[PDB]
């Protein structure tokens, strides 16, 4: 009863801003987005995700959600007296007896701000009234009398889709900002039990309705939902992105775009790619927003640089290593050691030692080409090393035992185009060369057009950012 | 932030990356025994 | 892969393909984008008497891919069941762009003295004189004179 | 009024965009003038520089 005043304070600090302030920031505002309380409220949703939200236990049971959802009314200027009601109900938790009125009694509590009066006209108060109670209910998924209620609370959020689609006005720059979060929690609670089936068409038509009339933070986030949907399950509709690539917003949330490029980097990694996939993995890597969230870059980075492992030109990756990730990369450290080593028995004994964590990865694409990566590491090293090597030297240095499969190796390496190396054809016996004096002057200034044209692009972008 | 699925999850340390790069070359006599091999 | 099941050169398996279309076209939005060419084959074929539905799912998949002038072409090619719909995304955005073409066409032909115009394609004027009667018999004539603005 | 208020939204945006344009050519003109000023700053001077002393 002395700690629940801290949810009592932060609860009023949240819906003061949200209800009164963003309702006044919805009345006449939003020239581009003057709803700064929307980003303030998403900051407070991250604040309720740091802390306990409001009333999970808090030394009592079920105090705020029966309390504050009453009597908003939006009327004559003595509705700060309804705020005074909200404030002076707080003798119940400290003084009186707390009673259980959440997760069961919420079904008319959500209908209370509609059945008081014709409160107001805008939907962000309705999204408030169905989000700010019900998002404090989702992160307790103990699957007993709590997850069927997340299910029904997000059925009320599907009614919030209905009252997002037929609400009379660019309130989507608040409701899609909240709906990004809560539709991720939709996908979470729906897939804590089974794969979601008609929620796919929910998501399809929800992407459809956000097409042009209000195309603001909805398309990219629902596309992240759709992408991770097609990622977690069988892989049939990546041709949909190959035919309907409409994936380019303002890239607003500045981390949504980062992890979006990460997820589609995993896509192009699993389709087939080295180059474009590793460069968008690199751009998402350097577009890591901060390290203010403990060890969340780490597992996702273990799966990020799988393609760089598949390059073969990677050293040990240890600068990323969280020490709490060490006990999980007990396979992965020896795996990049098996990348640095050319042993074959160790190449399959790391697999024979860690196939279960390789299934935890669940990417066969790595081991279906990692032997080929070992022989390409060999050919890159030794073909960069010597001018006129023999195929027998490298062959029976890497246990090939015959000339003709070394010929097929050198031939498919010419076909893969690393070095000039040809064969002094009598019985093999490579006659070859390196390549210095290739070119060095007009060829840099070919790329310097892209250098400085990229620089002047960022000049004009800083100009259009200086405009703000 | 880490709002993704991932929430599911110098003494020699400086010279250690080179050490694992040194983990494939005669870790530390046959160098010196090669003198008398010829 | 639902279009390789069309080697039977009559419309009588094109109809089973369309019975697959109006079932799972939103899932198979990835699939029809390659099949644009055979949807063109269906529109060009006058013996394909369901060419109305060919232009229907053509404007559907082009509404998906973001084609809009060809959505207008095959929106006119869609037929008489095109304008009559009361749906809230598809039909009203594409008749929005269609009667937007009607008013910019009546501006350009109002900028074109005495004929030599682009003629009325045979599936215009439908919701013009049908939603116009909604505007008239809803007894507020401000849209009924707003079209008179928009046509010059 | 969808056939009046909405339409009336262009009754002034044309002059709006025209002045938004003219601000650019006037940026150009004022830049010309500023270059003229900077020119006239030091062209007669610094040749017969007499010497005193600050006090």
């Amino acid at each position: 009863p002395p700690p629940p005043p801290a949810p009592q304070d932060v609860e009023m600090k949240e819906e003061a801003a949200t209800g009164g302030g963003s309702t006044g920031e919805a009345d006449g505002k939003t020239a581009a987005a003057a709803a700064e309380h929307s980003q303030r409220e998403l900051d407070t949703v991250t604040l309720e995700d740091i802390k306990e939200h409001v009333k999970q236990l808090e030394k009592a049971v079920s105090g705020k959600e029966p309390r504050f959802v009453l009597r908003a009314l939006r009327m004559l200027p003595s509705t700060s007296r309804r705020l005074n009601h909200y404030v002076l109900y707080k003798a119940v938790q400290g003084f009186f007896t707390s009673n259980n009125a959440t997760r069961d009694f919420l079904l008319p509590f959500l209908e209370e701000p509609m059945d008081t009066e014709a409160d107001l006209q805008f939907r962000p108060r309705t999204g408030k009234a169905a989000s700010t109670p019900l998002l404090p209910e989702v992160e307790a998924y103990l699957q007993l009398l709590v997850v069927i209620f997340m299910m029904n609370s997000k059925r009320y959020k599907e009614a919030q889709k209905i009252s997002d689609d037929l609400m009379q006005t660019q309130n989507r720059r608040a409701l899609d900002l909240v709906a990004a979060k809560c539709y991720y929690y939709h996908a979470r609670v729906y897939e804590f039990l089974d794969k979601l089936d008609v929620v796919r068409s929910f998501l399809h038509a929800r992407l459809r309705t956000a097409t042009l009339r209000h195309d603001a933070d909805g398309q990219a986030t629902l596309l992240n939902l759709l992408l991770r949907n097609y990622l977690h399950y069988s892989l049939y509709d990546q041709a949909e992105k190959l035919v309907s690539k409409s994936v380019f917003p303002e890239q607003a949330n500045n981390n949504e775009w980062a992890r979006y490029l990460y997820y589609t980097g995993r896509i192009k990694a699993i389709q087939l790619e080295y180059s474009e996939a590793r460069r968008t993995m690199t751009n998402a890597l350097r577009k890591a927003p901060q390290h203010t969230a403990v060890g969340f870059k780490q597992t996702v980075h273990k799966l990020l640089i799988v393609v760089e492992l598949l390059l073969g030109e990677i050293p040990d990756r240890l600068q990323f290593r969280q020490p709490s990730l060490k006990r999980s990369l007990m396979p992965y450290f020896l795996l990049t050691q098996a990348v640095r080593t050319g042993n074959l028995a160790k190449f399959n004994q790391v697999l024979d030692q860690f196939g279960e964590k390789f299934q935890a990865d669940g990417t066969y694409t790595l081991i279906i080409r990692l032997r080929h990566n070992v022989i390409k590491t060999g050919v890159r090293m030794i073909s960069l090393s010597y001018s006129r090597i023999s195929l027998a030297d490298i062959a029976q240095k890497l246990q090939l035992d015959s000339p003709e499969d070394a010929e097929f190796i050198v031939a498919k390496a010419i076909r893969d185009g690393v070095i000039e190396a040809s064969i002094n054809h009598e019985k093999g016996y490579v006659q070859s060369k390196e390549m210095i004096d290739i070119y060095s002057t007009r060829e840099p200034q070919l790329a310097f057009h892209q250098r400085i044209s990229f620089c002047l692009d960022i000049h004009n972008m800083s100009v259009k950012a200086m405009r703000f | 932030m880490s709002e993704k699925k991932q929430p599911v999850d110098e003494d020699n340390w400086d010279d250690d990356n080179v050490e694992d790069d040194f983990s494939n070359q005669l870790r530390a006599e046959k160098h010196g025994y090669k003198m008398e091999t010829s | 892969g639902i279009i390789s099941l069309l080697d039977e050169d009559e419309p009588q398996l094109k109809e089973f393909a369309l019975h697959k279309l109006n079932a799972v076209v939103n899932d198979f939005w990835a699939e029809i984008s390659e099949s644009v060419d055979k949807i063109e084959v269906l529109y060009e074929d006058e013996g394909f008497r369901s060419r109305q539905f060919a232009a229907l799912v053509a404007s559907k998949v082009f509404y998906h891919l973001g084609a809009f002038e060809e959505s207008l072409n095959y929106a006119l090619g869609a037929g008489d069941l095109f304008n009559v719909n009361d749906n809230s995304e598809y039909v009203e955005t594409i008749i929005a762009k269609c009667i937007d073409h009607y008013t910019k066409q009546c501006v350009e032909n109002a900028d074109l003295p005495e004929g030599e115009k682009k003629p009325i394609d045979q599936r215009l004027e439908g919701i013009v004189n049908k939603m116009f009667q909604r505007c008239l018999d809803d007894h507020k004539y401000k849209q009924a004179i707003g079209i008179a603005l928009e046509t010059r | 009024d969808l056939y009046s208020r909405y339409k009336k939204l262009q009754q002034e945006l044309e002059f709006l965009e025209v002045q938004e344009e003219y601000i650019k050519d006037e940026q150009k003109n004022l830049k010309k003038e500023f270059l003229h000023a900077q020119e006239e700053v030091k062209r007669i001077q610094s040749i017969p520089l007499v010497i005193g002393q600050f006090l």
